[PDB]
C-alpha cells in the first residue's frame, strides 16, 4: 500500500510538471509563426543491423532471465548438481556470444 | 580557485543528506523510539502480528516484557 | 633532416607484451589523462573578472578613430585625403573647402565604421597624425547607423580620448 | 536505394552524402558559403591595399599569407627585405604555425568529443595573439609583412616576453600530447581513418602534412627556402601510414619544431632596419617624412598611388601550416594588380575529401573534415 | 497601484532570468568566430556570466552572426533564425555582419546582416576583440534588463 | 599545517573591505572579494587598485561607482565607464597610473 | 602453447583473460579442499523444524535433549 | 506522515538534480582551466533558477507530432521512473524495503528505453528515430553486463535485498574481490544515462519545447545521481551504526558525491567513441570478461565455502 501510494505520488508529480511545462508557457501571446532535417522527404530505410543487435538482446537477455536465480539456488544441497548446471548455462551463454561471434553476426555493431 | 565548487557542492550534499535523515528520523518516530520492523518473511511478519495483538492497542511497536505475565 | 613520427615498433618479449595487457586491462593511460584533469581542477584558472578587470593592451592598439588637435584648439586635418586613397575598405568621404581665414579644412570628414577593417593606413598615411585610431574598442551600439561616424563625432572622439592617445603616440612614435 | 543526407549550414560547409547504411558512398561538399569575391577585389585595389584581404583568406594563419604575398610583390620589384625583417618574419611565421596548429589540433579534438584541451591551449593561443597585439596594434589581422620588409620594428621587450613564451610552451604541447596521444579512443578514432596513398597524394594536390603524412619528404621550408629558412636548423616530421594519427603527430612534431625555430630565431636576431631602404617601395619613417622633401612626396605617393610593379606573372608559394600557400600574381605595370589567384591547400584537400571518405562511416566524415584543416575563407575566397 | 508593482517586480525577475541565462547560437562564419572562441576561452570565459558554449539552435536566446554573410548563406541565416524561439535576439559582430566590411562592394556579400535578421547590438571591429564582443553580450544584457513586457501588457 | 593561512587570508579578506557589510557589497558587485592596494581614484568614485601577486591580467583592477554621470551604476556596471587616463594603466598599456 | 600463447596475449589479452578466469572457474572447484564445508554448512542450516522421534527403545544414537553428547555437531563449523 | 516521506525523498531529488547543472559547469569550469558560474549568484548559486525561469518561459517549439499520446507520456514515464528509482536505496533505511530491491532496480532501469523510443517515434524527424534507435540500442546493449555485474556482486551478498548489501560489505568494501566488476560496472552505468564518452545524442528528443526537455534533462540526472548512489551502496558500502544513522547517510553522501564528480571528470576528459566502437566494447570485451567472472563468482563461494547467508 505503501509502495503503491508512492508510485502514484510519482506519477502524480510527473503529470503534474507536465501539465506545467505544456499549460504555463502556452500563456504567452508572442506571435503565430508562418512556415513551421538532413533528409529531404524520403522513406527510412529499414537497416539488418539495428534489428539484429536487438534481437540479440533480447536472446541473451531470455539468458539472464534464466541465469537470474543464482543467489538463491548456491543455498542448496545438491551443490555438485548447482554448480554443474550454472556452469552450463554460463558456459551456453557464452558459446551463444561466440556464434554471434564467428559467424559474422556482430558487425558493423561488433 | 578550486574550492568555489564547494557551496554548490554543499547545497548538493545537504540535498543528498536530506532524504536519508528524514526517513530514518521518520521511522524513529513512527515506530516507538525505535528502527522500522523489517519483514522480508514471513516468520517476522507472523511474530510481528503476535505484537500486534500481544500489545492489545493495535499497534506492533508497543512492547510487553515480564511485566505482563504474573 | 626528417624524423619518423609513428614508426616504432613494439617489442615482444614476455615483458613489454605483458606491459601492454597491463596498459589494455587496467585502463593506465586513461587514468594518465584522468590525473592530467585532476590537475588542471587544482589550478588557478585564466579567467580575469571582467567588466572590472581588462585584458592587456599595447600602446599600437587599433581601436576606434578619432581626430586630434593641436596643443592650440586647431584641428590637424588639413584635408589632403591621403588617408581616404589609402582606406583599403573606402571607409573614409572627404570634403572640403576653405573657410571663413582661408585655412584649408574639411566639411566631411566620415568614416564609416562598419566598413571599416580597422588596419590604421589612416593613421599611418595621415602626415599630421590627425585620423588616429586609438584606445577604445568598446562602443558597441544599439542600431547600425549610430556606426557610421561624421566629423562632429570623430572630433568629439578626439576631445574625449586625447589625455590618452597622445600618451599612447608619444610611447610609440620612435618606432614609427 | 540507398540514403541521401544533406548536412546543410545550420567555417559553414553544406555535405550531400549518399550513404549505404552507415557506411559513406559519396561525399559532395557544396561549399562556396564564404565566397565574398577576395580576388576581383584586390584587382581594383593597389598592393598595399590588397596586402589585408591575405589576412583574411586563412584566418587562423595570418602572417604566413602576408608573407606569400609580400615574397610575391617583392619578387616581381626584384628587391629583397633587411636580413632583420627576414628573421622577423621567419619568427612571426613559425609563431603562426603554433597558432594554426593549436587550431587544427584542437578543434580537431572538439569536433570528435575531447573538449578539454581546446580550452588548455587556447590560452597559449591568448598569449600569442598578445605577441601579435604588441608587434602590430591587431590580434589577428596584423597588415604587418609588406611588400619590403614589416611594418614597424618590434617593441622592447617582446622577445623577452617570446623567450618567455617558449620556455615553457613544450610542457603544454607534452600535456596535449599526454590527454590524446596514447589514448585509446583518440587512437580508435584516428587510425584507421583516411589512409591517402603518396601518388594519389601528389596526384590530388596535396600538399604539407597532407603529402608528409603518407611519408613523402617534401617541405617548402627546406627545398624551395625564403627569407632566412635555410639558416635556422629544424626536422621535418614524416608519417608512415598517411592516416589522421599521423597527420595529428606530424602537426604535434611541428609545433616542436616550430618551438626549435623560435628558439634558434629568437638567438640570432640581427640589428638593423625593418623595411627596404628603397623609400620608392617602402615608405620613410615619420621623422624624415617631415623633414625631408624626397621623403614627403615618396610619402604621399606610396599612400595614394603606391609602387609601380613591373608587369610580369609569378607564382610564389610558401609553406603555410596547411601546405602550399601560393599566389599567382599577374602585374600589368600599374600600381593595382591585373589578377592575383589565391591558391590555398584546403580547396585542393577538400576537394581530396570525397576520395578520403570512401567506405567511412558518418561519424568518420567528422574525422577526415578535422584531419584535412580547412578554413573555408581560405577555400572559397 | 498595486497591480503596476506587481508587475515591475515581475518584469525584473524575467529579465533577470532572460539576461542572466543566455544561450547563444554563434554563426561561425569567418575570422569572428575566432575571437568569439577566444570569448569563450578561459581568459575571458562567457560560461562564467550564465553565456553557455554551443547550445543547440531551437533552444538558444541570440544569433551571433559572427564573419561574412555572402548570398549564398544568406537564405540559410534567416532560417535558423525562424528556428529560434522567441524571445530571441541577434548581435552582429565584426565589419562584414555589420555592413558588409571591406567586402562591401562585392558581388557575393550581404551587405550587413540586418538585411536579412533584425540585429539588436552591433559589435564593430575587424575582429573585434573578445572583451570587445563580451562588452557587446553585456549590453545586450542590460537591453534586456530594461525591458516591459508586462509593464506595457498591464498598461494595453 | 598551511590550511590555517588560507583560512586566515580569507577571513582578513572579510576583514579588509571594512567588515562583512563591505564584503557582502564588493561579493555581489565584482563577484570577487579579494582585497588590493588603492592605487587611485577618479573624479567619478571609479577606485583602482594592485595586488602584484596576483597573475599578469588580474593584478590591476577597478570598482565602479555607484553613480556616474546621471545613472546608478551600482549593479549596472559599464565598461566604458573608465576615463581615459586610466584607461592606459588599467588595460596594461602602461606601468604608470 | 608458447608462441601461440603469447600471440594470443599480445593481440587479444581481453580473450586471454576471459578464458584463463573461466578455466578456473571450471577446474579450480574439483581441486579446493573447503569445497566439501560449503555442502556441510548448506546441510546444517535448518530452515524446517527438527521433527522429534517416538522412541521405541533401541536408538542410542538419537539424543533426548538438544545439550546431549550424541547427535551432529557442529563444533567443526566454530573452529574451522 | 508517510506522505511526508516521500515528499521529503522526491523534492530533494529535484534540488540535487538542479545543483548538478551547477556542479557540472563548475568542475568543466576549473578543469578545462576556467571559472564556471559565479556572476549570476553568490558563487553561481542562482544559475539552476535563472536556467530554470528561462526555460519555462521560453515560446513553445510548436511541434508537429506522429503521436500525441507518445509524445506527452514520454516525459511523464521518464519522470515516474527517474523518481521511483530512489525508493528501494537503503540510505541506510529504505523508503520502500523491500525482498527484491535490486532486481526492482533493474527492472524499473531496463524501462527507462521506452522514453527514448516513444519520444523518437513522436517526432517527425527521421534524423531524431534513427538517433533515437541507436541510444536505444545501445541502452538494451549494456543492460546485458549491468543485469550479468548485478548478479555476480549479489552472489556475494545472499540475496536481492539492498538492506543486506549494507551488511555483506561491514568488514571490507565489496569493490576488492570485485574491482574488475567494479570497473565494468562504472563503465556500464555510465554508457546506461548516454553520457560522456558514450554521449552520441551531443554528437533524440529536439521535437520538444524548453520546459518538457527540462524535463528530460532533469530525469536523466536523477538517473546520474541515483546510479552514483547505487553504485556506492554496492560497491563502496560504508559502515552503518543503527544508533546514529547519520554516520552511514553523511559517508554514502561524500562518496556518492565524488563518484558524481568522476563522472564530470571523465567527461572532462576523453573523446567520444563512434558506435560501433561501444558496441564493440560491450559484445566482445565487456561481456566475455563478464561472463568469466560470472562463472568466477558463481563458483568461487563454493571452492572457499564462503556462501552468503539466504536471509
Ligand atoms: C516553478 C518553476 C518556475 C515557474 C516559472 C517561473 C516563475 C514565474 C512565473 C510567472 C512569470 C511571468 C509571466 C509569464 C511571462 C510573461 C512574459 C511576457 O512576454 O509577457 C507578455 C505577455 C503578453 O503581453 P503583450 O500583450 O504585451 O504581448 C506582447 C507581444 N505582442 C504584442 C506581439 C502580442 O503577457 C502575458 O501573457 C500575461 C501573463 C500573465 C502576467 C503575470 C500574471 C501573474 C503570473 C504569476
Ligand atoms: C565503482 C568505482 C570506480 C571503478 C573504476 C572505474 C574508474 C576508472 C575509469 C577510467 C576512465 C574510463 C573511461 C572509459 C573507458 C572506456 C574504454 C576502455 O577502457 O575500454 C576497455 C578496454 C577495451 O580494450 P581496448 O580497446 O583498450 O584494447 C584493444 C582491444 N581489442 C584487442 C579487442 C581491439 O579493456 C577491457 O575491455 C578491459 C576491461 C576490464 C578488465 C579487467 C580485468 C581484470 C584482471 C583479470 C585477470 C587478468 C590476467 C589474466 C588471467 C589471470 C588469471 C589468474
Ligand atoms: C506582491 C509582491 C511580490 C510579487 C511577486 C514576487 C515574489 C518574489 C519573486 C522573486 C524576486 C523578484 C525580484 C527579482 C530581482 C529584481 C532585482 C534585480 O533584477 O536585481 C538584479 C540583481 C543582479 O544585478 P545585475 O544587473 O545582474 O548585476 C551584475 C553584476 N555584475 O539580481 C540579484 O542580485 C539576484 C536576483 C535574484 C532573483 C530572485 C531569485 C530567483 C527567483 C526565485 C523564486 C522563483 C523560482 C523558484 C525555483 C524555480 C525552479 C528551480
Ligand atoms: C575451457 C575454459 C572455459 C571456456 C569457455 C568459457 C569462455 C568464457 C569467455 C567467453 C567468451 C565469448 C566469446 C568467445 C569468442 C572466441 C572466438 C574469437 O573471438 O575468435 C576471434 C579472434 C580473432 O579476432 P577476429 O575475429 O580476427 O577479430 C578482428 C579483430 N581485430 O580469435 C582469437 O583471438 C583467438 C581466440 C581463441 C583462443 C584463445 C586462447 C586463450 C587461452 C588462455 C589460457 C588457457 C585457458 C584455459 C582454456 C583452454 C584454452 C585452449
Ligand atoms: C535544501 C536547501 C536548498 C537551497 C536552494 C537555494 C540555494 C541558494 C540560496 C540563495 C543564496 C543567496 C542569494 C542572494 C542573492 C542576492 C540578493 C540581493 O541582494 O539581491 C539584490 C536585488 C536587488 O536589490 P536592490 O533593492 O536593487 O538593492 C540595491 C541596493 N542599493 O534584490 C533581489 O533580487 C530581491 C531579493 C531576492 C532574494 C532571492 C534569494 C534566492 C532565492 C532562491 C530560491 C530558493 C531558496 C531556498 C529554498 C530552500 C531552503 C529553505
Ligand atoms: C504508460 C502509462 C503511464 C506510465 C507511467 C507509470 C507506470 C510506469 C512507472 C511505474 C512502474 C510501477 C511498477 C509497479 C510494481 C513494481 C514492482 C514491485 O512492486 O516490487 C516490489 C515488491 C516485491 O518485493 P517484496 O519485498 O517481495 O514485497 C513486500 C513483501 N515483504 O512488491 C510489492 O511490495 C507489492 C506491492 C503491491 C503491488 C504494487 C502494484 C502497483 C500497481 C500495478 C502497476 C501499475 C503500473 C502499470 C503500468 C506499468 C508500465 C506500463
Ligand atoms: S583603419 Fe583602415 S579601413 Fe579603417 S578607416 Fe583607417 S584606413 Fe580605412
Ligand atoms: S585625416 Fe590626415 S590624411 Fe586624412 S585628410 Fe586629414 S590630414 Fe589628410
Ligand atoms: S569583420 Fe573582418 S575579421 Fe571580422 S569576420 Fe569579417 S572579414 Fe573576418
Amino acid at each position: 500500500m505503501n509502495l503503491m501510494i508512492t508510485l502514484l505520488t510519482n506519477f502524480t508529480l510527473a503529470t503534474l510538471l507536465v501539465t506545467i511545462a505544456f499549460w504555463l508557457p502556452q500563456l504567452n501571446v508572442y506571435s503565430e509563426k508562418t512556415s513551421p532535417d538532413p533528409m529531404g522527404s524520403a522513406r527510412l530505410p529499414f537497416s539488418m543491423k539495428f534489428f539484429l543487435v536487438a534481437i540479440t538482446f533480447l536472446l541473451f537477455d531470455l539468458e539472464i532471465a534464466l541465469l537470474l536465480p543464482l543467489p538463491w539456488a548456491s543455498q542448496t544441497t545438491n551443490l555438485n548438481t548447482m554448480l554443474t548446471m550454472a556452469l552450463l548455462l554460463i558456459f551456453l551463454l557464452a558459446v551463444s556470444l561466440a556464434y554471434e561471434w564467428t559467424q559474422k553476426g556482430l558487425e558493423w555493431t561488433e | 580557485m578550486w574550492f568555489e565548487v564547494l557551496p554548490g557542492i554543499a547545497v548538493m550534499g545537504v540535498c543528498l543528506f536530506i532524504p536519508g535523515m528524514a526517513t530514518a528520523r521518520i521511522h524513529r518516530f513512527s515506530n516507538g523510539g525505535r528502527e522500522k520492523r523489517v519483514a522480508h518473511y514471513s516468520y517476522q511478519w507472523y511474530l510481528m502480528e503476535r505484537d500486534r495483538r500481544v500489545s492489545g492497542v493495535n499497534r506492533y511497536y508497543v512492547s510487553k516484557g515480564l511485566e505482563n505475565i504474573d | 633532416t626528417y624524423k619518423y613520427v609513428n614508426l616504432r615498433e613494439p617489442s615482444m618479449d614476455m615483458k613489454s607484451v605483458t606491459d601492454r595487457a597491463a596498459q589494455t586491462l587496467l585502463w593506465t593511460e586513461l587514468i594518465r589523462g584522468l590525473g592530467m584533469t585532476l590537475s588542471y581542477l587544482f589550478r588557478e584558472p585564466a579567467t580575469i573578472n571582467y567588466p572590472f578587470e581588462k585584458g592587456p593592451l599595447s600602446p599600437r592598439f587599433r581601436g576606434e578613430h578619432a581626430l586630434r588637435r593641436y596643443p592650440s584648439g586647431e584641428e590637424r586635418c588639413i584635408a589632403c585625403k591621403l588617408c581616404e586613397a589609402v582606406c583599403p575598405a573606402q571607409a573614409i568621404t572627404i570634403e572640403a573647402e576653405p573657410r571663413a581665414d582661408g585655412s584649408r579644412r574639411t566639411t566631411r570628414y566620415d568614416i564609416d565604421m562598419t566598413k571599416c577593417i580597422y588596419c590604421g593606413f589612416c593613421q599611418e598615411a595621415c602626415p599630421v597624425d590627425a585620423i588616429v585610431e586609438g584606445p577604445n574598442f568598446e562602443f558597441s551600439t544599439e542600431t547600425h547607423e549610430e556606426l557610421l561616424y561624421n566629423k562632429e563625432k570623430l572630433l568629439n572622439n578626439g576631445d574625449k580620448w586625447e589625455a590618452e592617445i597622445a600618451a599612447n603616440i608619444q610611447a610609440d612614435y620612435l618606432y614609427r | 536505394s540507398n540514403l541521401t543526407l544533406n548536412f546543410g549550414p545550420q567555417g559553414v560547409l553544406r555535405l550531400v552524402m549518399e550513404l549505404s547504411g552507415e557506411m559513406v558512398r559519396k561525399c559532395d561538399p557544396h561549399i562556396g558559403l564564404l565566397h565574398r569575391g577576395t580576388e576581383k577585389l584586390i584587382e581594383y585595389k593597389t598592393y598595399l591595399q590588397a596586402l589585408p584581404y591575405f589576412d583574411r583568406l586563412d584566418y587562423v594563419s595570418m602572417m604566413c599569407n602576408e608573407q606569400a604575398y609580400s615574397l610575391a610583390v617583392e619578387k616581381l620589384l626584384n628587391i629583397q627585405p633587411p636580413p632583420r625583417a627576414q628573421w622577423i618574419r621567419v619568427l612571426f611565421g613559425e609563431i603562426t604555425r603554433l597558432l594554426n596548429h593549436i587550431m587544427a589540433v584542437t578543434t580537431h579534438a572538439l569536433d570528435i568529443g575531447a573538449m578539454t584541451p581546446f580550452f588548455w591551449m587556447f590560452e597559449e593561443r591568448e598569449k600569442m595573439f598578445e605577441f601579435y597585439e604588441r608587434v602590430s596594434g591587431a590580434r589577428m589581422h596584423a597588415a604587418y609583412v609588406r611588400p619590403g620588409g614589416v611594418h614597424q620594428d618590434l617593441p622592447l621587450g617582446l622577445m623577452d616576453d617570446i623567450y618567455e613564451f617558449s620556455k615553457n610552451f613544450s610542457l603544454r604541447i607534452d600535456e596535449l600530447e599526454e590527454m590524446l596521444t596514447n589514448n585509446r579512443i583518440w587512437r580508435n578514432r584516428t587510425v584507421d581513418i583516411g589512409v591517402v596513398t603518396a601518388e594519389d597524394a601528389l596526384n590530388y594536390g596535396f600538399s604539407g602534412v597532407m603529402l608528409r603524412g603518407s611519408g613523402i619528404q617534401w617541405d617548402l621550408r627546406k627545398t624551395q627556402p625564403y627569407d632566412v629558412y635555410d639558416q635556422v636548423e629544424f626536422d621535418v616530421p614524416i608519417g608512415s601510414r598517411g592516416d589522421c594519427y599521423d597527420r595529428y603527430l606530424c602537426r604535434v612534431e611541428e609545433m616542436r619544431q616550430s618551438i626549435r625555430i623560435i628558439s634558434q630565431c629568437l638567438n640570432k636576431m640581427p640589428p638593423g632596419e625593418i623595411k627596404v631602404d628603397d623609400a620608392k617601395v617602402s615608405p620613410p619613417k615619420r621623422a624624415e617624412m617631415k623633414t625631408s622633401m624626397e621623403s614627403l612626396i615618396h610619402h604621399f605617393k606610396l599612400y595614394t598611388e603606391g609602387y609601380q610593379v613591373p608587369p610580369g606573372a609569378t607564382y610564389t608559394a610558401i609553406e603555410a601550416p596547411k601546405g602550399e600557400f601560393g599566389v599567382y600574381l599577374v602585374s600589368d605595370g600599374s600600381s593595382r594588380p591585373y589578377r592575383c589567384k589565391i591558391k590555398a591547400p584546403g580547396f585542393a584537400h577538400l576537394a581530396g575529401l570525397d576520395k578520403m571518405s570512401k567506405g567511412h562511416m558518418l561519424a568518420d566524415v567528422v574525422a577526415i573534415i578535422g584531419t584535412q584543416d580547412i578554413v573555408f575563407g581560405e577555400v572559397d575566397r | 497601484s498595486r497591480g503596476e508593482y506587481v508587475v515591475a517586480k515581475l518584469d525584473d525577475l524575467i529579465n533577470w532570468a532572460r539576461r542572466s541565462s543566455l544561450w547563444p547560437m554563434t554563426f561561425g562564419l569567418a575570422c569572428c568566430a575566432v575571437e568569439m572562441m577566444h570569448m569563450a576561452a578561459p581568459r575571458y570565459d562567457m560560461d562564467r556570466f550564465g553565456v553557455v558554449f554551443r547550445a543547440s539552435p531551437r533552444q538558444s536566446d541570440v544569433m551571433i552572426v559572427a564573419g561574412t554573410l555572402t548570398n549564398k548563406m544568406a537564405p540559410a541565416l534567416r532560417k535558423v533564425y525562424d528556428q529560434m524561439p522567441e524571445p530571441r535576439y541577434v548581435v552582429s559582430m565584426g565589419s562584414c555582419a555589420n555592413g558588409g566590411g571591406y567586402y562591401h562592394y562585392s558581388y557575393s556579400v550581404v551587405r550587413g546582416c540586418d538585411r536579412i535578421v533584425p540585429v539588436d547590438i552591433y559589435v564593430p571591429g575587424c575582429p573585434p576583440t573578445a572583451e570587445a564582443l563580451l562588452y557587446g553580450i553585456l549590453q545586450l544584457q542590460k537591453k534586456i534588463k530594461r525591458e516591459k513586457r508586462l509593464r506595457i501588457w498591464y498598461r494595453r | 599545517m598551511e590550511l590555517l593561512q588560507v583560512l586566515k587570508r580569507g577571513l582578513q579578506q572579510v576583514s579588509g573591505h571594512g567588515g562583512l557589510r563591505g564584503y557582502l557589497r564588493v561579493l555581489f558587485r565584482a563577484n570577487d572579494v579579494r582585497v588590493g592596494t588603492l592605487v587611485g581614484e577618479d573624479k567619478y568614485g571609479n577606485k583602482y587598485y594592485e595586488d602584484n601577486k596576483q597573475f599578469f591580467g588580474r593584478h590591476r583592477w577597478v570598482i565602479y561607482t555607484t553613480e556616474m554621470n546621471g545613472k546608478n551604476t551600482f549593479w549596472d556596471v559599464d565598461g566604458s565607464m573608465v576615463p581615459p587616463e586610466w584607461h592606459r594603466w588599467l588595460h596594461c598599456m602602461t606601468d604608470d597610473p | 602453447v608458447a608462441a601461440f600463447l603469447k600471440n594470443v596475449w599480445a593481440k587479444e589479452p581481453v580473450l586471454v583473460a576471459s578464458f584463463a578466469i573461466a578455466g578456473l572457474a571450471v577446474i579450480l572447484p574439483t581441486l579446493s579442499p573447503y569445497t566439501k564445508y560449503s555442502l556441510m554448512i548448506n546441510r546444517a542450516t535448518p530452515y524446517n523444524y527438527p521433527v522429534p522421534l517416538r522412541d521405541d527403545g533401541n536408538m542410542p544414537d538419537v539424543p533426548s535433549h538438544p545439550q546431549d553428547p550424541q547427535g551432529p555437531s557442529l563444533e567443526w563449523l566454530k573452529r574451522l | 506522515m508517510f506522505m511526508i516521506n516521500v515528499l521529503t525523498l522526491i523534492i530533494p531529488i529535484l534540488l540535487a538534480v538542479a545543483f548538478l547543472t551547477l556542479v557540472e559547469r563548475k568542475v568543466l569550469g576549473y578543469m578545462q582551466f576556467r571559472k564556471g558560474p559565479n556572476v549570476v549568484g553568490p558563487y553561481g548559486l542562482l544559475q539552476p533558477i535563472a536556467d530554470a525561469i528561462k526555460l519555462f518561459i521560453k515560446e513553445p517549439l510548436r511541434p508537429a507530432t506522429s503521436s500525441i499520446s507518445m509524445f506527452i507520456l514520454a516525459p511523464i514515464l521518464a519522470l515516474t521512473l527517474a523518481l521511483t528509482m530512489w525508493i528501494p536505496l537503503p540510505m541506510p533505511y529504505p523508503l520502500i524495503n523491500m525482498n527484491l530491491g535490486v532486481l526492482f532496480m533493474l527492472a524499473m532501469s531496463s524501462l527507462a528505453v521506452y522514453s527514448i523510443l516513444w519520444s523518437g517515434w513522436a517526432s517527425n524527424s527521421k534524423y531524431a528515430l534513427i538517433g533515437a534507435l541507436r541510444a536505444v540500442a545501445q541502452t538494451i546493449s549494456y543492460e546485458v553486463t549491468l543485469a550479468i555485474i548485478l548478479l555476480s556482486v549479489l552472489l556475494m551478498n545472499g540475496s536481492f535485498t539492498l538492506s543486506t548489501l549494507i551488511i555483506t560489505q561491514e568488514q571490507v568494501w565489496l569493490i576488492f574481490p570485485a574491482w574488475p566488476l567494479a570497473m565494468m560496472w562504472f563503465i556500464s552505468t555510465l554508457a546506461e544515462t548516454n553520457r560522456a564518452p558514450f554521449d552520441l545524442t551531443e554528437g533524440f528528443n529536439v521535437e520538444y519545447a524548453a520546459g518538457p526537455f527540462a524535463l528530460f534533462f532533469m530525469a536523466e540526472y536523477a538517473n546520474i545521481i541515483m546510479m552514483n548512489i547505487f553504485t556506492t551502496t554496492l560497491f563502496l558500502g560504508a559502515f552503518h551504526n543503527p544508533y546514529m544513522p547519520e554516520l552511514y547517510t553523511i559517508n554514502f553522501t561524500i562518496k556518492s558525491l565524488l563518484l558524481s564528480i568522476t563522472f564530470l571528470w571523465i567527461r572532462a576528459s576523453y573523446p567520444r567513441f563512434r558506435y560501433d566502437q561501444l558496441m564493440h566494447l560491450l559484445w566482445k570485451n565487456f561481456l566475455p570478461l563478464t561472463l568469466a567472472l560470472c562463472m568466477w563468482h558463481v563458483s568461487l563461494p563454493i571452492l572457499l565455502s564462503s556462501i552468503p547467508p539466504q536471509t
